[PDB]
C-alpha cells in the first residue's frame, strides 16, 4: 500500500504478458482530483513525478543531452512540463519544446506548428510528448489505434532517437497507437507509468528506456494496449501527492554517458550490452539544428 | 520615436486595481537554495517560491520585443525566486525591482551589501 508514497505506478511485467481483448475503462475514482500543494499546477505535478520515476530508470545522460519535447504549450501559453523537464535535466542540457498552438518557453528553442512540421538533422538522446487530440474526446466507434501525431512519433523515434536513447509518451484509453507499442520492443525495457496525482485519469506515460534499433520483443500493440487497459480496469490507484513533498534527490544524475558515432555495422552484442545498461549513446555529436515547414499561399484573388 | 512603454502601462493597470499577470509557472522544490534572484535551477529558500522565468518576464508573456538592443531575456531558461509575499504578482515583482550585481539577491529582499 506503500506505492502512495511512489511517484506513480509502473504496469506490472504479469499484465504485459497477458493476451486481453479491449474493454472499455472503467476506473472507479475516475475524474477524481489530487490535492495539489498549494499554488502548484497539474502539469507540473505530473511532470515532476514522471521524472521522479525516470530517475528510477537507466537513462542514459550525456554531456550536451539532447531532448526534444512535443505538446509543450497549454491554453495558458506558458510551458509547465518545459519547466520542470529543465529543471530536472543537468543545466547545458539542449532542450527543444513544440507545439501547435502558440506559447512562450524555457526551451531553448521552440517550435509552433503540427508537430508533422517539426524537422532535424541530429539525432536525441530523450523524446517527451504529451500530445492529446481533443477531438479523441468524441468517442463515436470502436476504440481503434489512432494516427495523426502518433504516426509522426514512431517515425520520429526510428529515424531521430539515438541508440540507446529513451522516451515518454503520453497515451489514454482512446488516444493510443498500436505501433507505438509495437516500438516499445525496440527498446531494452518498457511500461507504461501512471503518475499517482493523476491515478483517476487512464492517462499513462508510455516509457522505452533503452533505445536498440531493433526489435528485442515482438508487441502486439492492439493486444498490449488491451492488456493495460485491463490492468488499470483491475488495480484501483489512489491519488496521492505525497512524492511531490520531497524534491531533495529529483535532479537527473550528471552520469557523463558516453557519445559514439558507430556504423549499423559495428553494434556488436558488447555494444548492445552497453546501450541496454544505459552507458552507451550513439550518434553523432554534432551542433543541433531544427526547422518548421512553412507553407507559403497568397490569399488574394 | 514612438515606442510603447509595457512596464509602464503594466504598473499603471496594477496601481489602479488591475488584477496580476496569472499562471507564471512555479516550481516544487526543497525551498532550501541559496535564495539568490534569478537562477539556472529552482533556489528558492524558506521565505521565497521558485518559478520558471519565461512566465514571469513582461515582454515574454505579453509577445513583446525586449528592452535590449538585443533583446534577450534575462528571465527565460532560467528560474525566478520570489518572496512569498509577493507571489501573487511574480511579473509586478521582476519589472519593479533589481537584482544585485555583487550577490546576487533581489536588492531589498535579500541583498546584505550595505
Ligand atoms: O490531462 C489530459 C491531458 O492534458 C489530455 N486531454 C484531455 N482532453 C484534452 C483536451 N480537450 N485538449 C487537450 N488535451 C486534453 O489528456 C489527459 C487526460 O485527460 P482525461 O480526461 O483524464 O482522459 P480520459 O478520460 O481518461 O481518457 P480518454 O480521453 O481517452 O477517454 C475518452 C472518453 O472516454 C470516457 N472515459 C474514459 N475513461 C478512462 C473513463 C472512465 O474511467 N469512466 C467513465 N465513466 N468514462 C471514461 C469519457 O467520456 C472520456 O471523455
Ligand atoms: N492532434 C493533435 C495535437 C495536439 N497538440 C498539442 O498537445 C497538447 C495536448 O494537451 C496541446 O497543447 C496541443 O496543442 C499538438 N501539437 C503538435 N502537433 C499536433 N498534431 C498536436
Ligand atoms: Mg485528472
Ligand atoms: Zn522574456
Ligand atoms: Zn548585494
Amino acid at each position: 500500500s506503500s506505492q502512495a508514497w511512489q511517484p506513480g505506478v509502473a504496469m506490472p511485467n504479469l499484465y504485459k504478458m497477458q493476451r486481453m481483448l479491449l474493454e472499455k475503462c472503467d476506473l472507479q475514482n475516475y475524474g477524481d482530483s489530487a490535492t495539489l500543494p498549494k499554488g502548484i499546477m497539474m502539469n507540473v505535478a505530473k511532470y515532476t513525478q514522471l521524472c521522479q520515476y525516470l530517475n528510477t530508470l537507466t537513462l542514459a545522460v550525456p554531456y550536451n543531452m539532447r531532448v526534444i519535447h512535443f505538446g509543450a504549450g497549454s491554453d495558458k501559453g506558458v510551458a509547465p512540463g518545459t519547466a520542470v523537464l529543465r529543471q530536472w535535466l543537468p543545466t547545458g542540457t539542449l532542450l527543444v519544446d513544440s507545439d501547435l498552438n502558440d506559447f512562450v518557453s524555457d526551451a531553448d528553442s521552440t517550435l509552433i506548428g503540427d508537430c508533422a512540421t517539426v524537422h532535424t538533422a541530429n539525432k536525441w538522446d530523450l523524446i517527451i510528448s504529451d500530445m492529446y487530440d481533443p477531438k479523441t474526446k468524441n468517442v463515436t466507434k470502436e476504440n481503434d489505434s489512432k494516427e495523426g501525431f502518433f504516426t509522426y512519433i514512431c517515425g520520429f523515434i526510428q529515424q531521430k532517437l539515438a541508440l540507446g536513447g529513451s522516451v515518454a509518451i503520453k497515451i489514454t484509453e482512446h488516444s493510443w497507437n498500436a505501433d507505438l507499442y509495437k516500438l516499445m520492443g525496440h527498446f531494452a525495457w518498457w511500461t507504461a507509468f501512471v503518475t499517482n496525482v493523476n491515478a483517476s485519469s487512464s492517462e499513462a506515460f508510455l516509457i522505452g528506456c533503452n533505445y536498440l534499433g531493433k526489435p528485442r520483443e515482438q508487441i502486439d500493440g492492439y493486444v498490449m494496449h488491451a492488456n493495460y487497459i485491463f490492468w488499470r480496469n483491475t488495480n484501483p490507484i489512489q491519488l496521492s501527492s505525497y512524492s511531490l513533498f520531497d524534491m531533495s534527490k529529483f535532479p537527473l544524475k550528471l552520469r557523463g554517458t558516453a557519445v559514439m558515432s558507430l556504423k549499423e555495422g559495428q553494434i556488436n552484442d558488447m555494444i548492445l550490452s552497453l546501450l541496454s545498461k544505459g552507458r552507451l549513446i550513439i550518434r553523432e555529436n554534432n551542433r543541433v539544428v531544427i526547422s518548421s515547414d512553412v507553407l507559403v499561399n497568397n490569399e488574394n484573388l | 520615436a514612438f515606442a510603447v512603454d509595457a512596464a509602464k502601462a503594466y504598473k499603471d493597470y496594477l496601481a489602479s486595481g488591475g488584477q496580476p499577470i496569472t499562471n507564471c509557472v512555479k516550481m516544487l522544490c526543497t525551498h532550501t537554495g541559496t535564495g539568490q534572484a534569478i537562477t539556472v535551477t529552482p533556489e528558492a529558500n524558506m521565505d521565497q517560491e521558485s518559478f520558471g522565468g519565461a512566465s514571469c518576464c513582461l515582454y515574454c508573456r505579453c509577445h513583446i520585443d525586449h528592452p535590449n538592443p538585443k533583446g534577450f531575456c534575462d528571465l527565460k531558461g532560467k528560474y525566478v525566486q520570489i518572496p512569498t509575499t509577493c507571489a501573487n504578482d511574480p511579473v509586478g515583482f521582476t519589472l519593479k525591482n533589481t537584482v544585485c550585481t555583487v550577490c546576487g539577491m533581489w536588492k531589498g529582499y535579500g541583498c546584505s551589501c550595505d
